[PDB]
């Protein structure tokens, strides 16, 4: 199958990605009724990658 | 492959053993008796370790490689037992049995229990390779024609001197399983160690076998005894017997009765009696069942039966016992 | 007064003697002769209905199979072997309630125990009660310990729901079915228990307790214990009524009686009382039509009434005697039409009330007045 | 069977039903109402092939692409089917639950997110109410399809979200011509097949290629002895083949034709058995005939609706009641309430 | 617009002093007698229809047992444990949703935690509400504690239908039953509450809501707060009626009187002017059916008419005297059928009009001429 | 780009303010006044038939309740919270479809959720829809959280039919019976929508669409979409008539006049012709019922003629004159019961044939 073109391209150190995921992973919903919660938000702006996780009672934001 | 009968297995067991054994049948009394007879034969021949497995759809390859590992070389001799699924071997075990047939040793004595299998199941290659090596035992429940003879012989091996009336009542009360015949025979023998089975002694017990479903409830209606079948229904409701089963019995029997009622005007009774191949001991009651209950009675009874089954089916259950005894009280007229 | 508060009748009156077991003589004689002769099986299963005697017969069998006097059909009840079980603590007797033990770990723990010799008794007894809660693998383990039982190994099994068991377990073990206790058996045992405890009581009270308990003698004893506690150590049919008849449904006998007798004011009061208790109207109509059908069909044969109507016969027979079948058929047609018309009425109360009024208006003996 | 079968008269409807999607104005839902075996399944399949195809050709699907190549292999990750398991008959909450929970994720291949319910009447009302949210407000580029023999039996809410597209059975002459080209026998049989099946040519094909036709013949012959003799009970063996609804429907169609013959009508459905029609009219009284027809329809409904009902008991009671009605002096029922 | 007001009269005006429990004189008398005499059973089962006060009475008794010491008959001043009980702070007050503990393991877990008595109180009280939905095994599990529990633990079970749950539990300690409140008591309570909140009330509205409340103060209070919302802090007759949707019972009375009098033109006039009133046709039919049942009721006793019916009692008497019972039953059957097929009529107004016209055509005395 | 910018009218024209709701003034007034005066109840139960607005009224109530600009009867619609609740991406408005979340696990999850603080809005509100099919265990577990919740918890229940609710569940929440929308309201809202979206129409088709959908605006819009999908994107009388398959009064009156005179052969030939044209049989039965109603009206008082069409009113007048009221009542009752039994009929055409042939019973 033809691969999908990407609109967001970057490259990361393993340390940065590991830190982000360890910082926000425990903060994302499991099977929660709100479908858009069961996941992790990866915002990017300027030279900064930000990561957001919520379950309605918690919030982890990590910016690097 | 040697096909045998449960009574004739012992002699074969005495003459020589076979590495693979198969026990196919529905009646579990002869199944367990044959199994533990073979087991005590093996124990008399030094077999010590006895493994049993319950093969289900959950049972799989990781539930059988331990079996295969078991019978290589551990000590002396051992035996193995399996429990087969309700429908017989499947495609999942079609290969497991083929693998098991690849290793047969005098160290392991193979025992298999189960019910009757489809003719395409013994057509498999593993069964053919196991023909000369195995012995199959027939373990179905035969008809009631040989039932009195078999129970008389059994009571003789149980050291019980039955009377003709005792034989008749014990047969008539337990046409469901050899387990019932056994438990009744041992109950009678323990109660009366002498062994003479007089009819007044054998009738007491607790009741006619159990509260059963068909026998007397239907029979009293056949002769028209309202009180008898009505008390039987009262007892059935006392013990919480399933109304659906009672309805199924009525459906399966009253239809034959209706078939009997027809053609009686233009055909002699006995010709209709033997045309349907209905049992003669049952024919003796079918006679007055047809004589007493007229066609209008049959129509009304079937109509109320259909109404009752309807109201019961859509989860209403509007006093099923009341309508059942209503059916009874119509059939007693 | 405070009788039985120390020992609930069920516990207090656990049969320590075969003569103390009223009923189940078919099983009692079999057990006695099996013990005396020696035809003792490796496993015994009993089937009954709640408070039927299964634990009682199992413990009595434990007494008779491991008494100091030997394997005796008539245990003394005073020896150390007997008194250890009577108090409840017997080393070689293991009583297990399968309701809380459905795991395979604990079943295997007992499986290991099946091998060693008894510490004090002649044989090791593993009583498992209400075995139907055992897991499938626990059932398979039980079968594996059934097939090769050591000599000192005897199994006593008991469950209120015996058909839930697999086929193999039933096949391996010898089964005794305890008949559900008749109302007269329960009443006689209760009367003997109360007389032996030197307390005043009334006969109809015992009859009502036996009817309410529905064949279970332990439940009957618990219910009579409730009666003793509520009545301050007195058994009165008044207190018995106030405890069971209140929870029991006593309706549509007065309703049918008044409707046949054309008592408009009484039937209005009855419907008001029915509405006061917050009962269901469709179920009320079902009960009405059932009673009407029973009354009609008793005319077919007097034996139509079983023991289910123990509190109805005194009224049922008199009502069915003074009634014509044509009138009953008309009433049944009216009530069926009313039940069909019930859902679409303004209120189910209003609908059943209107159906009663339609029945009263078309009363053959007393037609409704018209100006 | 394999990709089912296209039916020639279906070509117009599809065209219309694809225009609404070519313009982009396509309502996400669609409740296609069509008779059994009519050919709605091929329509839904072709629609979904057009929808999930990455390159939608004009009125065609792709011609060549992977997007529907995975469709032909029946393994597309967006295309979901909701049919009860081969061993069961009621569509559970669990399958619709899985499909709707997997819908909230994006489209795997960047195209649409198409769902399909094979038969809506089989949907348990709990499953219907679990699917209500998904139908009312689906995510972007999500479409649906449904098939019903009739819409009125569906839940009051599920059809209210959907458009009730209808498949008109082909004109009588065209259907007769198509069936004649497919199956070869006398036109009376073909007219009986079409009128019995309410016009569904596929159902006529199922009647012919299925054994039932011969069994239908059997019933006719049995009635050829029953009505002249007033002996209906012997019909039992004819009416018990796990096809009691269909066979009772054929019996009711015969009785309809007889009542038509009374109020002499130009056209009747059973045209292969005119002698049977005449005999049925001759022996049976119109009030008795209508009561018997009502009972036949009632029993067919009772059998079709409640599963687990005993067929033998019901049909036996029906035949006994009919025999009773043929006796003079009986009071016949009338529909009411 | 914005605010910090409201308390939900249901959430505000619950009894907390034994003086606000309206009706149920039997259970309050029994509880007062038992507390004053010190005789307390080990299990309490309050039964009755919905919206009556069983939960509130349970809270009442629970706080009457543990309130800064003192075995009072409920009156307890400056009682801390009581104020946390009414504030939702659990103090030896364990409410249990039995549906979350249906399985026998959960009730076994409930059993094993029975020894934790000393928690800022004397008795720990269990409220297993809707107790009739327990499993049989769970019932048996809790029965052992039921017969002989620790002294410090009191069971208070609340249920709607005592028929469902097993007989042995029914008989254990006590079974109190709360009757449905009469519309008169509902009127008193609504009047008193709306007086407490400086809000005017028309007695017609109070009677309308009291009859519209099925003898349950929680229904009455929900409906009354709906009425307050519909108006602007004032309950009025026309607003209340437009809220319920019930038309002029006098409009229906004139309609049925016309149907009796066999004047189809007046019937058409009434039905079209009722159409202009924007009333539900199903409501019109059910109100006429209620009036027909009432006119059949007066045939057996004059007391059939409620207090409100004093407005139209005279017309009831006249119709009852005029019309024989067979005609009342004929009309009732006709209109009841008509309501049965109302959903299938081409239009609700069309169906109601046809049903009335049929009752006119099948008129027992003066039918429509052919 | 290809993301289907078009949205169906049944959802695009969803109400966005209390001034955009068609009808139900009896509940909008109560809700707005409760918002303004300071009386807000912790559990609202909106109940009504399909397509009358329970979800929309509940969503507008949620918009108002947790708007950051106080708590007003008029949501601003430009803020954040209004925008997310309109889009349905707000954390504190949680949509629970009671068909799915009926097992005790999900109910326990919900009761665990209600104990915490909100995230963005003042109130965390659970929009539970189709509540009337929560399993009994779910309702009994939900009683406590529906009775006395925390301060920031409010419940909005939407049910298709109140009957299936346990009555105790009814009693703890505030009932709002959404009345079915009148034909005039539906036709006016359709006129406003279609004029707004620059779509040509004519009032006749609007009246037909309003009549076909029995008081369900969503149904009206569904039929609008069906009527614009066929017929070159426009609403016209011929288009809606073909879509519904409805028939003029002439043919139905031919049927009723042939059947009232026991002309069975003519009746069956008319049915054959109608099948050939392929009409909707339920439509035939409703037209027959309407004609019989008009005949009955004419019989009662001569003033109420058939004047809505008044094309072949000669036949109606003659039929009324020549038939007793009893016979017309029997014909109506027979046709009506037959109409009730169309789904149970093995085929629609044969069900109508049964009903008509049974109407032929009288002589
Ligand atoms: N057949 C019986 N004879 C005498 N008492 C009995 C009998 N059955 C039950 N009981 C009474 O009920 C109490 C409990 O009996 P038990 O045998 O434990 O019942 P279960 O079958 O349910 O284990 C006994 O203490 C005894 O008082
Ligand atoms: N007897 C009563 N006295 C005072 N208020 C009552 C009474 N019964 C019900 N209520 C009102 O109803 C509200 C809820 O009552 P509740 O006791 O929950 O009824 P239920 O029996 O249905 O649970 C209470 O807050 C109170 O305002
Ligand atoms: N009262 C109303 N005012 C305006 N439109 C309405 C109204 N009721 C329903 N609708 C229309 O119906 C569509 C669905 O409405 P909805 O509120 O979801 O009904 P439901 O109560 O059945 O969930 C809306 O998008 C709107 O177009
Ligand atoms: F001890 Be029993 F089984 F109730
Ligand atoms: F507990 Be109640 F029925 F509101
Ligand atoms: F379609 Be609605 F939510 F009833
Ligand atoms: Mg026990
Ligand atoms: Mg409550
Ligand atoms: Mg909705
Ligand atoms: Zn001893
Ligand atoms: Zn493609
Ligand atoms: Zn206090
Ligand atoms: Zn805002």
């Amino acid at each position: 199958l033809d691969d999908w073109q990407s609109e967001v391209e970057f490259t990361l150190p393993q340390a940065t990605m590991k830190r982000l995921i360890e910082a926000t992973q425990f903060s994302m919903a499991h099977q929660d009724v709100r479908y858009y919660l069961n996941g992790m938000l990866f915002e990017t702006e300027g030279e900064e990658l930000r990561t957001v996780a919520t379950d309605g009672h918690r919030l982890a934001v990590c910016s690097m | 492959m040697i096909r045998l009968y449960p009574e004739q297995l012992r002699a074969q067991l005495n003459e020589g053993l076979r590495a693979a054994y198969l026990l196919l049948g529905n009646d579990p009394l002869l199944l367990q008796e044959s199994q533990d007879a073979v087991r005590q034969v093996a124990a008399a021949q030094g077999f010590e370790e006895h493994h049993t497995f319950s093969i289900d759809p959950n049972t799989d390859w990781n539930a059988i490689f331990s079996l295969c590992q078991a019978m290589s070389l551990f000590a002396s001799r051992q035996t193995l037992l399996l429990l087969l699924p309700e429908n017989g071997p499947n495609a999942a075990i079609n290969e497991q049995l083929l693998t098991l047939t690849g290793l047969l040793h005098d160290d392991l004595l193979l025992i298999v229990r189960g019910n009757k299998l489809s003719k395409a199941q013994e057509n498999a290659a593993w069964f053919t390779a196991l023909a000369n090596r195995s012995v199959q035992v027939t373990c179905q429940t035969p008809e009631q024609a040989q039932l009195p003879r078999w129970v008389a012989a059994r009571a003789k091996q149980l050291n019980l001197e039955l009377d003709d009336a005792a034989n008749q009542v014990l047969c008539y009360c337990y046409e469901g399983n050899l387990l019932a015949l056994a438990q009744a025979l041992e109950r009678l023998s323990l109660l009366w160690p002498d062994g003479k089975l007089t009819l007044p002694r054998v009738e007491q017990a607790v009741n006619d076998a159990a509260h059963f479903t068909p026998f007397h409830w239907v029979d009293a209606l056949l002769m028209g005894k309202s009180k008898r079948a009505l008390h039987i229904l009262q007892q059935l409701r006392l013990e919480g017997s399933e109304p659906v089963i009672l309805l199924r019995t009525l459906q399966r029997e009253l239809l034959l009765l209706v078939n009997l009622k027809r053609q009686s005007a233009h055909t002699p009774l006995r010709a209709l009696f033997d045309k349907h191949r209905v049992w003669q001991n049952r024919r003796g009651m079918m006679g007055e069942a047809l004589n007493r209950l007229s066609q209008t009675q049959l129509r009304q009874a079937v109509q109320l039966l259909t109404r009752t089954e309807l109201t019961l089916k859509q989860d209403y259950g509007q006093s099923v016992w009341a309508e059942l005894e209503g059916l009874s009280l119509l059939l007693c007229h | 007064g405070p009788h039985m508060s120390y020992q609930v009748l069920a516990r207090k009156w656990r049969p320590q003697t075969f003569a103390d077991v009223v009923g189940q003589e078919h099983v009692l004689t079999a057990l006695a002769n099996g013990l005396s002769l020696g035809r003792i099986h490796h496993a015994y299963l009993f089937s009954g209905t709640r408070g039927v005697g299964k634990t009682s017969i199992a413990r009595l069998l434990a007494k008779g199979l491991n008494c100091e006097t030997g394997i005796t059909a008539t245990p003394c009840g005073v020896c150390d072997n007997c008194r250890e079980i009577e108090q409840g603590r017997f080393v070689d007797l293991i009583e297990i309630d399968a309701a809380s033990r459905t795991k395979v770990e604990d079943t295997r723990d007992l499986l290991d125990n099946v091998q060693y010799a008894p510490a004090r008794g002649r044989f090791k007894v593993y009583l498992i009660d209400e075995v139907h809660m055992l897991s499938r693998h626990s059932f398979n383990a039980l079968l594996k310990t059934l097939e090769e039982p050591p000599e000192h190994v005897k199994f006593l099994l008991a469950t209120t729901d015996p058909q839930k068991l697999p086929v193999t377990i039933l096949s391996r073990c010898l089964q005794f079915h305890l008949k559900a206790l008749d109302v007269e058996q329960i009443r006689h045992q209760l009367e003997h228990i109360l007389n032996e405890e030197h307390i005043a009581h009334e006969p109809r009270a015992l009859q009502l307790l036996a009817r309410a308990a529905e064949g279970s003698l332990r439940d009957a004893l618990s219910l009579t214990d409730q009666a003793i506690a509520s009545g301050d150590g007195q058994v009165s049919t008044q207190a018995v009524s106030a405890m069971l008849g209140t929870l029991d449904d006593d309706q549509a006998l007065s309703l049918v009686e008044a409707m046949v007798e054309a008592n408009g004011e009484r039937v209005m009061a009855l419907i008001n009382e029915a509405a006061a208790r917050g009962i269901e109207w469709e179920a009320l109509l079902v009960e009405m039509l059932g009673l009407l059908h029973r009354i009609a069909m008793v005319q077919l044969s007097p034996a139509a009434l079983g023991n289910d109507m123990a509190a109805i016969e005194l009224r049922m027979r008199e009502l069915a005697r003074t009634i014509p079948p044509t009138d009953i058929q008309l009433y049944y047609q009216t009530l069926l039409i009313g039940r069909k018309e019930l859902p679409y009425a303004p209120d189910r109360r209003m609908g059943v009330e209107m159906t009663l009024l339609r029945a009263l208006a078309f009363h053959p003996r007393m037609p409704l007045p018209e100006p | 069977g394999p990709h089912m079968r296209w039916y020639p008269w279906l070509r117009p409807d599809f065209e219309k039903l694809v225009a609404s999607y070519q313009a982009g104005r396509g309502h996400h839902a669609l409740l296609i109402q069509a008779l059994p075996g009519m050919g709605d399944d091929a329509l839904i399949y072709a629609l979904s092939r057009y929808l999930l195809c990455q390159q939608p050709q004009g009125h065609k699907s792709c011609g060549h692409c992977r997007g529907c190549q995975l469709m032909q292999a029946g393994t597309h990750p967006d295309y979901y089917t909701l049919a009860p398991e081969k061993g069961k008959n009621t569509l559970g909450v669990d399958a619709v639950r899985e499909v709707t929970e997997k819908l909230n994720e994006h489209a795997r291949l960047g195209g649409a997110k198409v769902v399909w319910v094979t038969d809506a009447a089989l949907l348990t009302d709990a499953a219907a109410n679990a699917l209500l949210k998904t139908l009312e407000e689906p995510p972007a580029e999500t479409w649906f399809f449904l098939a019903t023999r009739e819409p009125e039996r569906l839940l009051a809410t599920l059809r209210s979200r959907c458009r009730l597209h209808y498949l008109a059975p082909p004109p009588e002459q065209y259907a007769v011509t198509w069936l004649s080209r497919e199956v070869t026998m006398s036109q009376d049989a073909l007219l009986a097949a079409l009128r019995l099946s309410a016009g569904s040519p596929g159902a006529a094909l199922a009647l012919f290629q299925g054994d039932n036709w011969q069994a239908r013949e059997t019933l006719c012959q049995a009635l050829a002895y029953s009505v002249p003799s007033g002996d209906w009970y012997s019909l039992l063996a004819a009416l018990n083949h796990e096809q009691a609804p269909a066979r009772l429907h054929w019996l009711a169609t015969l009785l309809m034709d007889a009542l038509k013959r009374h109020h002499g009508a130009a056209q009747v459905t059973n045209v292969d058995v005119p002698g049977l029609v005449a005999e049925l009219a001759n022996h049976l009284s119109p009030s008795r005939l209508q009561a018997i027809l009502g009972d036949v329809c009632h029993i067919r409904e009772q059998l079709m609706s409640v599963t687990g009902i005993n067929r033998e008991l019901l049909i036996t009671d029906l035949l006994l009641r009919i025999e009773h009605y043929l006796q003079p002096g009986v009071v016949l029922p009338v529909p009411h309430l």
